[PDB]
RNA sequence: AGACCAGGC
DNA sequence: GGCAGTACTAGTAAAGAAAGTACTTGAC
DNA sequence: GTCAAGTACTTACGCCTGGTCATTACTAGTACTGCC
């Protein structure tokens, strides 16, 4: 018997939450784009000398999180931000995969990178 | 990286309830949704900044590249 | 001449491997994220010479590998079912095993000798 | 390019012919010399490949001209090869005459009378005598004094032919010259060659040549001519052979032969009289292109020097040295013994090098590539650098939605708006906005970045200050100051305004719909282009990180083209269908919905705040310059508005006054059931432009045919209808904003009901896995999942490949039968929020966004993942996955899921859902190269067909691929509202405006057509109940009788029966006569226009619908692949449907198909026991057969015939097979005395066959035959039961030829159908008591082209590429099937769409340009083919106007005075 | 993007004024359609969205690593019964207003927080412009690449689509 | 300008 | 003091898992 | 003349953005130094 259900999944595959309620490629999709965000890539950057490097700002620890993610320390390394997100149609801005924010929200410093 | 002043979806002010919050689940042993009340963070927006916050500065200020190590 | 392996991938060799590919075996670790980093040591890649192929079923999922290759995490598009990445508890052998009693205890159960 | 700087002449012509060495040494700027390429100190050396005689080189003058680099265009020059070498271009065709030619008295190997008659044939074949050429036959040891004469007759019939007809307006001198005369030359001059080339001796003087060696380029060996045939050369009274031997040989050759070689290298007649020769296949001179095209290749200090560079030196290397290997023969046994071992090494080094520079792969020696592979490929020349071009006044940027933006504009951002500019020409007229604009500079939009002075002077705006821009502005309309520039103007080059066109392109540009012209309205703050949603329908555009890209032109005939032609307006419907591609997308369907509703109700600021919101007056959305409103539906006790009349006043206000309200009688989506009991909701219904009844959804507006939208287009016209979907994008999205459209988990549930009726359905599901395992396996009854036979049958099935394939299917097909009970149940009735309040149920129903399945697989049932046609694949063991035991009949085991996406999959259940998935992204992705490449080998074939003033479509040569656009020569863009009878007679007064039927009458002819459809109508209903073979016609149909576009009347056959079909049953102020009148005239104006390029639209009519399939019959894209572009005789699996006569029933149907059906031997054989007895090789071959009632009931063999085959059939076959082998090894019954017929019987076999000893069958039972077979003891061991099975499964009991199979299949759709799979019409023409033969249609074109003629080959191909899109439900008019048809068997054969299709063309740029450009070009330049630069392919080389649409006329001014 | 696949640019940043509101008085920072859920059946962000906010509500973190729900404990009764406990709807749902009107909307709006993730796609990596520029020496056509300052092809599929519409100008 | 690698739609 | 050995230097020479037709060579 | 099979050349979706690395051996020569 196994020890576990989830130790089939790889890294990035364990950290995308409820992925048993998505369709299979948007799982296939997490796995490309969560290795391509802005995040934080390290600490040292002081002593780093990449050609490009991209910083996100402040990132947040989820509210939703898989058990896996506190065990492999990717508090060290935040990747995103909770956002308050509805489901509406109220702009006609955001329709075929468009999306807005508020505005005063990244005036505040929501999402900000360097 | 630093905790954010006026957090991001009303614009109450959050970034002077950090070091209370440390406080607030150290010295005052409380679970994180009495302290995130008693600071005064009733908006579940409000909430999820010092909630969430990673504090990630004090990894950063280990590499001072000013002083012998 | 071990310098030129890592930063071209060119594999020179006078009496060549028992690889198919002769290029394309050291990748830039990107650092570009940590989700990123840490993706770089756990993918398996076919071979460069399955790429440049007009089949299907060696891109397939097959049921064989429950727990060694990870079902999701697996890129769209060109490299798709060809570079994968292991189960995160899936580890790798890397030392030559203790052998030498088992044929001294494989005979006391009923193995005739070769 | 320049308007104010015109150019005189114009490349009319090319034609292709070789470079002798005279002209390239008359051409020539300098002869270079020496193999160094530059000195010290960076200087290019005088005499090498750098010189400043070929051209400025690195702040150096030319020698030649003078001039610094931006103003030498660079010089040839030339080499002197010492020997004359071989041109690689050319050794194909060198090596042809080089055999087959006589080496004693150079003239072919052929009769000089034979050569001749070649000679004749191609000289009327460059003429335009085709005819002729075959009656040049009928003119017909030997005496040389008929010879003489014969070949006078054949020479002066010629003199006569060619003569005759440039009398009878036939024949230029010039000569005639069109596709299928290329066909007949191509093929003479493959018989001339392989005629040639298969001689013996010399048919001139009787004696023999010694044969000639090919060991690879590079080199030519004679062989040794055998001593047999030397004694032929005394009665007459190996070697590696110089090319200076063979340039010897052949300029003998063909001066003897020269008058039959000026026909074989011509195709039009030689009017320069010129001879061909052979120095002309050799090269003795090297042209060094210019050193502006071998430039170095610079990146820092990293210099390196060019490709050709390196491949020159190692010619000029080998040049010197052979130059200094003879001059020790100036010297001059030993010094010469070894001093042309090496000179003679130098000869094929020198060749080896003259290969490596021109093609890189006839080199032996990774490699540097050569000149022919700087041209082939995808990057190549053609492909990368001609017909696809980097271009100038272009952006690219990502692409954020916008509504707000009138639907027929893009919104540029304001970084394009500064650096995108265009030349205004200054007038009396400008010089209000332009010298504003010029004053504002580069930075401030509106602005100006550069002005062209009169001179071709441009001065730079940058970086100047605006006192000195103010005296530019000023000085910008001043009359000029010189004589030669007095009638220009200077040019400002302005930012693009509100005002300018543009561009707009996504890639894949699939069809001509995704790359539209808009119009363009600056926004003032972010870097994206800004689209309508209108829009993203044709682009297929979503906006996860879609960048399009955005071309500006550049002058005023491309500005009027995108605003009229290329227009965004105008591509309203695809001419694929003719369905609409542009409609509201998202949100705009889910709030129809709702502001249609009957609950909708709106009080008076509410009402006026809508309509304001959409039409706002003041930009021109209105037609009244004040809002008209109506009463509302509620008095008492307040108004309210119902939201209905929303869209009344909203299809109000743009609609043009005084022209009637629309008519339109439609459905939508939703059903009656879903509003209530009674509810009338899904008729739509507008009368006088008032909406009466039924919500306006997706199938109203939307990408859907004969929505409202869809009829404002036809009534009132495209500006109209494009304006509809602006106001309606405008008011369905303040609709949002204040009354908005959520989804939620709450949307997802299930009742308590619900969710008890899914659980026990699915509880049925349980047992299902074992009921259809123990169908296939064929065990009895209730049989148990552990049951030994049921688990050893399972095994057997899991290792054949079909036999696991109808395990899945009938697994499948039970398993989607619970998957069916359970949705037809549970939802819309077991869910607990309901429509319209279930948003999630609201949005699929509707069509806004989503599917019935998707629904189902949230709310219900996920169902069976199902892979490539199979279930999911089991491994060796038998287990489906590690988690289940081997060989389950478990339907979940076999990837049937029963979570759903609201409760959750199980980890199994997630794993086979896996699968799935990433198989529809694997052939999403690598498999739309299969369809792409269907797309360009149909675009480059038709590139050039369209329609001309003849409305008869054509290709661009002149050639005629049909008479008329599919018959009727109506636009699919125009036929749909054609046949819409109670559509166009409900809005008769409105479309009598935009038809104006006696404002037109003056221009045409009404009286003439009207009569002869009345003569051709009447006479066809008299006649027509006999079949087509028996109608004497008498008449031509009205249509290729008169110009239909000229004359009123002049309709189609069906659209004429199906009018006074509509006029005749519902008979109904507008009378009959006005009626008919004016839908001739709506036919007449919906008439294809002149100039449309059909064959692109054509082929984009079915390459973009192929890619709706991708990102025991073959199917789908690789049947296009059998039919377009290979079209194989050799199909992968034919058929023949044979329609059963009603006269014999269906017991007598399936009792034939055994007789069809082929039996082989192996079909009726047990087992086959040979007994090799040694120590005389003696093989005792007892074959055992199945039993007598056993076999002559499945395959009705009868005994004595399986008796035949055995004697003379299988025998004859083993008997071969074993000599074939002993050939390559050299490197329980009763006694024999049953009767003598059986004595008599063996000792035929015995006698007739080789080495068989005795033979006996069974002749009272039929089980056992058994023969004895003898072998000598030199043979070793054969295996003689591989023998014995690979010969019975080839000898055949009763095989009617190329016929497999015979199978009654269901009768689908009515008629009586029996299916065989192969192709044999010969032989079902003897059935005529079963079958129809006059219906017996096919699969294979190929086959009914060779016995039912072309034309039925063409029915045939229409309808394979019909039911290619008909398994899919994709709609693509007959109109671009008729064109690929007659297309591909235009010279009565069937061709494909390839590069063996395309070789019968004129065009030489096209085919050099397509692929294999260097075999093309050879064949190009071997005929001195003159093109005329017809294709749309070779005018884009050379740089002419395409002939097609705009290009397809000339523009004419009349100037007033003398 | 979020942790669903659900990728988009953003269209234009809305004033918050112009946002709709809660009764809480809260804002939402994210507007995503509700379209992008039917065709994509990524039922898992509907489930972030009760879990996050039943989790800064009581400030508490909920693991989320598949299959430790059966399809008796439905995630909607877990998070939901959460919610409710707060003073929150069940569904998940706020009462909303509008920003522009200053309405009460139809149906209580589906709200709640995920965590999203910035993606490295930004437009100044991408977007170029040209309106000349360096050109090619062997063709005298434009260079490639962006950061060249080079052109944007006009390739053989863009060729023969000017020919279809029967623009011959344009191709020239 | 190439080759390889990593990506976007 | 000058001779010859090495260690360098800059100098110019070598670098194994797709499907279609057309063709010659090939026995008979 | 002939069918025959082996062999040889030929294509295999469009556009876009980054990044890296890139000739090696050797051979004769002028100069450095250890030496007597
Ligand atoms: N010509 C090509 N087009 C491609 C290729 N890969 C992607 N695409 C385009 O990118 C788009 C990819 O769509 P997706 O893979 O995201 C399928 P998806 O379910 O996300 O569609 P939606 O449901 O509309 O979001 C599609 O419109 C294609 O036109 C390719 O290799 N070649
Ligand atoms: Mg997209
Ligand atoms: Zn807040
Ligand atoms: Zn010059
Ligand atoms: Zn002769």
């Amino acid at each position: 018997v196994e020890f576990t259900p989830t130790n089939i999944l790889s890294i990035l595959a364990n950290l995308t939450p409820f992925s048993d309620f998505n369709q299979s490629p948007r799982n296939m999709y997490q796995c490309q784009m969560g290795k391509q965000t802005m995040g934080t890539p390290g600490v040292a950057l002081c002593h780093r000398s990449d050609n490009k490097l991209y910083r996100l700002q402040t990132g947040q620890t989820p509210i939703v999180k898989a058990n896996l993610y506190d065990d492999y320390g990717m508090d060290n390394f935040p990747n995103g931000f909770n956002a308050v997100v509805a489901v509406i149609s109220y702009t006609g801005y955001d329709m075929d995969d468009a999306m807005i924010i508020n505005k005063s929200a990244d005036e505040r410093g929501f999402g900000y990178g360097t | 990286m630093i905790v954010p002043v006026r957090c991001f979806s009303c614009g109450k002010v959050v970034g002077d309830k950090w070091e209370s919050y440390l406080n607030l689940l150290q010295e005052d042993e409380l679970d994180e949704g009495t302290a995130l009340s008693r600071l005064g963070l009733k908006r579940y927006c409000c909430r999820r900044m010092i909630l969430t916050h990673v504090d990630l500065i004090e990894k950063f200020l280990r590499y001072n590249p000013l002083e012998k190590r | 001449k071990m310098q030129y392996f890592l930063s071209t991938g060119n594999l020179v060799s006078q009496s060549g491997l028992d690889l198919q590919q002769v290029s394309g075996y050291t990748v830039v670790a990107e650092k570009i994220n940590f989700y990123r980093f840490i993706s770089h040591f756990r993918m398996v890649h076919r071979g460069s010479f399955f790429a440049q192929l007009k089949t299907t079923t060696v891109r397939k999922l097959l049921p064989e590998s429950w727990g060694f290759l990870c079902p999701v995490h697996t890129p769209d598009g060109s490299p798709c079912g060809l570079l994968n990445h292991f189960a995160h508890k899936c580890r790798i052998s890397t030392q030559q095993s203790d052998v030498s009693r088992i044929p001294s205890i494989l005979y006391s159960l009923g193995v005739a000798p070769a | 390019m320049d308007i104010s700087k015109p150019v005189g002449s114009e490349i009319t012509s090319v034609d292709f012919g070789i470079l002798t060495a005279k002209e390239i040494r008359n051409l020539s700027a300098k002869q270079i010399t020496n193999p160094t390429v530059l000195d010290n100190l960076g200087h290019p050396v005088s005499g090498g490949l750098y010189d400043l005689a070929l051209g400025a080189f690195l702040r150096n003058l030319c020698s030649t001209c003078g001039l610094d680099e931006k103003f030498c265009p660079g010089h040839q020059g030339h080499i002197e090869l010492p020997v004359p070498c071989y041109n690689p271009l050319f050794f194909n065709q060198l090596y042809i005459y080089l055999r087959a030619s006589c080496l004693f008295c150079h003239h072919f190997r052929l009769k000089s009378v034979e050569v001749h008659r070649y000679a004749c044939k191609l000289r009327l074949l460059q003429y335009g005598l085709i005819d002729e050429s075959y009656k040049l036959d009928e003119i017909t040891d030997i005496s040389s004094t008929l010879l003489n004469e014969l070949k006078s007759k054949r020479s002066e019939y010629v003199d006569m032919a060619i003569a005759k007809a440039l009398s009878d307006g036939r024949t230029t001198e010039r000569g005639s010259f069109t596709a299928t005369v290329n066909d007949e030359r191509k093929k003479l001059v493959h018989e001339f060659h392989k005629k040639l080339l298969s001689r013996g001796k010399c048919d001139n003087c009787g004696m023999f040549s010694p044969k000639f060696r090919k060991d690879g380029f590079t080199k030519i060996f004679e062989t040794a001519l055998n001593e047999k045939q030397i004694t032929n050369n005394r009665v007459k009274g190996s070697t590696y052979i110089l090319s200076t031997e063979v340039k010897n040989i052949l300029d003998t050759v063909f001066r003897k032969e020269q008058c039959v070689l000026q026909y074989v290298f011509h195709s039009r007649p030689n009017l320069s009289r010129k001879l061909v020769k052979a120095d002309s296949f050799f090269m003795d001179v090297l042209v060094v292109p210019p050193t502006r095209f071998r430039l170095p290749s610079k990146l820092g200090e990293e210099v390196h020097e060019n490709s050709q560079n390196q491949l020159l030196s190692k010619v000029l290397t080998t040049s010197l040295l052979i130059r200094d290997l003879n001059d020790d023969l100036s010297k001059l046994l030993e010094d010469r013994r070894v001093i042309f071992s090496r000179l003679m090494n130098a000869f094929v080094t020198i060749q080896n090098d003259v290969n490596a520079f021109i093609d890189s792969t006839k080199a032996q020696g990774v490699p540097i590539p050569g000149v022919k592979q700087a041209l082939e490929k995808k990057e190549g020349l053609f492909r990368k650098h001609m017909m696809g071009k980097r271009v100038n006044y272009a952006a690219r940027s990502v692409i954020s939605p916008d509504p707000n933006i009138e639907t027929n504009e893009i919104g540029v951002p304001p970084v394009f708006a500064v650096k995108l500019t265009y030349p205004e020409p200054v007038t009396a007229y400008n010089i209000a906005e332009l010298r504003q604009a010029v004053i504002n500079g580069p930075d401030k939009w509106p602005g100006a970045t550069q002005i062209q002075n009169e001179d071709g002077s441009l001065v730079s705006l940058i970086g100047m200050s605006v006192e000195q821009r103010k005296a530019l502005a000023n000085q910008l309309l001043t009359p000029s100051s010189n004589v030669s520039t007095h009638t220009l103007n200077k040019k400002v080059y302005r930012h693009i305004k509100n005002r300018d066109v543009v561009l707009m392109n996504r890639q894949p540009t699939l069809h001509k719909a995704s790359m539209m012209g808009h119009k363009v309205r600056v926004l003032p703050n972010e870097k994206t282009l800004r689209l309508h949603y209108a829009n993203t329908g044709a682009y297929n555009a979503d906006f996860d990180g879609d960048e399009m890209n955005m071309h500006f032109p550049q002058n005023e005939n491309a500005r009027a083209e995108a605003l009229n032609l290329a227009n965004t307006d105008s591509q309203y419907l695809t001419p694929t269908s003719g369905s609409p591609v542009r409609g509201l997308i998202q949100d705009h369907i889910s709030a129809g919905v709702w502001l249609t509703s009957k609950d909708s109700f709106f009080t008076r600021e509410q009402y006026q705040q809508y309509i304001y919101g959409c039409i706002r007056p003041e930009d021109g959305h209105t037609t009244r310059s004040k809002i008209v409103t109506l009463p509302p539906t509620i008095f008492k006790p307040y108004p309210l508005w119902t939201g209905k009349q929303i869209i009344t006043t909203v299809l109000l206000n743009v609609t043009p006054p005084d022209m009637p309200g629309i008519n339109l009688i439609s459905k939508n989506k939703i059903k009656n059931e879903y509003w209530g009991k009674g509810s009338l909701e899904n008729e739509v219904l507008f009368k006088d432009g008032a909406l009466l009844c039924g919500i306006l959804d997706k199938s109203q507006y939307g990408a859907s045919k004969y929505g409202i939208v869809h009829s404002l287009h036809e009534v009132y016209g495209p500006e109209v209808a494009a304006k509809v979907l602006s106001v309606l994008g405008r008011l369905f999205t303040n609709y949002i904003t204040a009354t908005a459209f959520t989804c939620g988990m709450d949307d997802l549930r299930l009742t308590a009901e619900g969710n008890k009726w899914r659980t026990d359905i699915l509880k049925t599901s349980v047992d299902t896995g074992r009921e259809a395992a123990a169908e296939v396996t064929n065990l009895d009854k209730d049989t148990p999942a552990d049951d030994p036979e049921l688990l050893k049958r399972l095994q057997e099935i899991l290792r054949d490949n079909n036999k696991s394939g109808i395990l899945d299917a009938v697994t499948s097909s039970k398993v989607n039968a619970i998957t069916s009970q359970v949705v037809s149940k549970c939802v819309p009735d077991g869910t607990m929020k309901k429509f319209p309040c279930n948003s999630m149920q609201a949005m699929a129903l509707s069509g806004a966004k989503g599917s019935n399945v998707n629904v189902s697989q949230i709310m219900c049932l996920l169902g069976q993942q199902a892979l490539e046609g199979r279930r999911v694949p089991v491994m060796v063991s038998g287990k489906t996955l590690p988690s289940f035991k081997p060989y389950e009949t478990d339907a979940m085991a076999g990837g049937y899921v029963k979570g759903r996406f609201y409760s959750g999959i199980k980890p199994q259940e997630y794993y086979f859902h896996c699968m799935a998935g990433r198989e529809g992204l694997i052939d999403t992705a690598v498999k739309t190269s299969r369809s792409g490449y269907l797309q360009r080998c149909l675009t480059k074939q038709l590139e050039g067909v369209h329609v001309s003033y003849d409305n008869s479509i054509r290709d661009a040569d002149g050639t005629l691929v049909q008479f008329m656009y599919g018959g009727d020569a109506i636009d699919i863009t125009k036929e749909s509202h054609m046949t819409q009878f109670e559509f166009c007679l409900d809005n008769y007064y409105a479309l009598l405006k935009k038809y104006n039927p006696s404002a037109l009458i003056e221009h045409l002819d009404v009286e003439s057509a009207l009569k002869y459809s009345k003569k051709t109508l009447k006479y066809r209903k008299k006649h027509s109940k006999e079949p087509h073979y028996k109608q004497s016609v008498k008449y031509d149909p009205v249509l290729a009788k008169y110009n239909p576009a000229k004359y009123l009347g002049s309709v189609s056959e069906n659209f004429q029966d199906k009018l006074e079909s509509f006029l005749d049953k519902n008979s109904k102020g507008v009378n009959e006569k006005k009626f008919r009148a004016l839908m001739q005239l709506k036919y007449m104006r919906s008439l294809i226009n002149p100039g449309e390029a059909v064959g692109i639209i054509a082929s984009q009519s079915v390459g973009e619908p192929s890619t709706q399939m991708t990102l025991n019959v073959t199917l789908g894209i690789p049947r296009l692949r059998e039919i377009v572009m290979t079209a194989s005789a050799a199909i992968k699996t034919p058929q023949m449907t044979l329609p059963i006569w009603n006269d014999v029933s269906d017991e007598q149907a399936d009792t034939f198909c055994k007789s069809i059906s082929k039996v082989l031997l192996s079909e009726v054989i047990d087992k086959v026991i040979v007994t090799e007895t040694t120590g005389a090789r003696s093989y005792v071959i007892h074959m055992r057969f199945f039993d007598n009632n056993e076999y002559s009931e499945e395959y009705d063999v009868s005994k004595e015939e399986l008796q035949n085959v055995i004697s003379n059939q299988f025998i004859h076959l083993l008997e071969a097979a074993i000599v074939k082998e002993i050939k390559k090894q050299k490197r329980v019954e009763a006694n024999n005395n049953m009767n003598k017929v059986q004595r008599d019987r063996q000792s035929a076999i015995i006698s007739h066959h080789r080495f068989i000893t005795k033979y006996n069958f069974d002749d009272e039972s039929g089980k056992w035959c058994e023969f004895k077979l003898e072998l000598a003891a030199d043979t070793e061991k054969l295996l003689m039961v591989n023998i014995v099975e690979e010969i019975c499964r080839k000898s055949i009991i009763r095989q009617i030829p190329h016929i497999d199979r015979c199978v009654h299949p269901e009768p689908e759709n009515g008629k009586r159908v029996l299916v065989t799979e192969g192709v044999n019409f010969q032989a079902m023409w003897d059935q005529e008591a079963f079958i129809d033969v006059d219906g017996i249609t096919s699969n294979d074109v190929a086959a009914v082209l060779k016995t039912y003629g072309v034309e039925a080959a063409r029915n045939t191909i229409v309808n394979e590429i019909n039911n290619v899109f008909s398994r899919y439900a994709i709609s693509v008019s007959f109109r671009h099937l008729d064109l690929i048809a007659d297309m591909m068997t235009r010279q009565g054969t069937y061709l494909a769409f390839n590069r063996q299709g395309m070789e019968t063309s004129t065009s030489s740029f096209m085919k050099m340009s397509y692929e294999t450009t260097c075999q093309f070009l050879t064949k190009a330049v071997l005929d001195n083919e003159r093109e005329q630069l017809d294709s749309p392919s070779a005018r884009i080389v050379v740089g002419k106007l395409n002939n097609v649409g705009t290009g397809s006329f000339d523009v004419l001014a009349k100037v007033p005075n003398a | 993007s979020s942790r669903h696949g659900q990728k988009g640019v953003c269209s234009r940043k809305w004033p918050t004024i112009d946002m709709p509101f809660s009764e809480t008085g809260i804002q939402p920072d994210i507007i995503i359609n509700p379209h992008a859920f039917p065709s994509r059946m990524t039922i898992g962000m509907f489930v972030e969205s009760l879990a996050g906010k039943a989790g800064a509500l009581h400030g508490i973190a909920q693991d989320s690593t598949p299959w430790i729900f059966n399809e008796d404990d439905t995630p909607a009764d877990y998070f939901g019964e959460q919610l409710a406990k707060a003073g929150y709807n069940y569904h998940g749902n706020e009462p909303m207003y509008s920003g522009a009107t200053g309405e009460e909307l139809r149906a209580d709006i589906y709200v709640g927080v995920v965590y999203y993730q910035r993606l490295r796609h930004m437009v100044n990596d991408k977007f170029q412009v040209r309106s000349t520029g360096p050109v090619n020496s062997l063709t005298m056509q434009p260079v490639k690449g962006r950061k060249r300052h080079g052109g944007i092809r006009v390739g053989e599929m863009e060729r023969d689509a000017l020919i279809g519409h029967g623009t011959s100008f344009l191709l020239q």
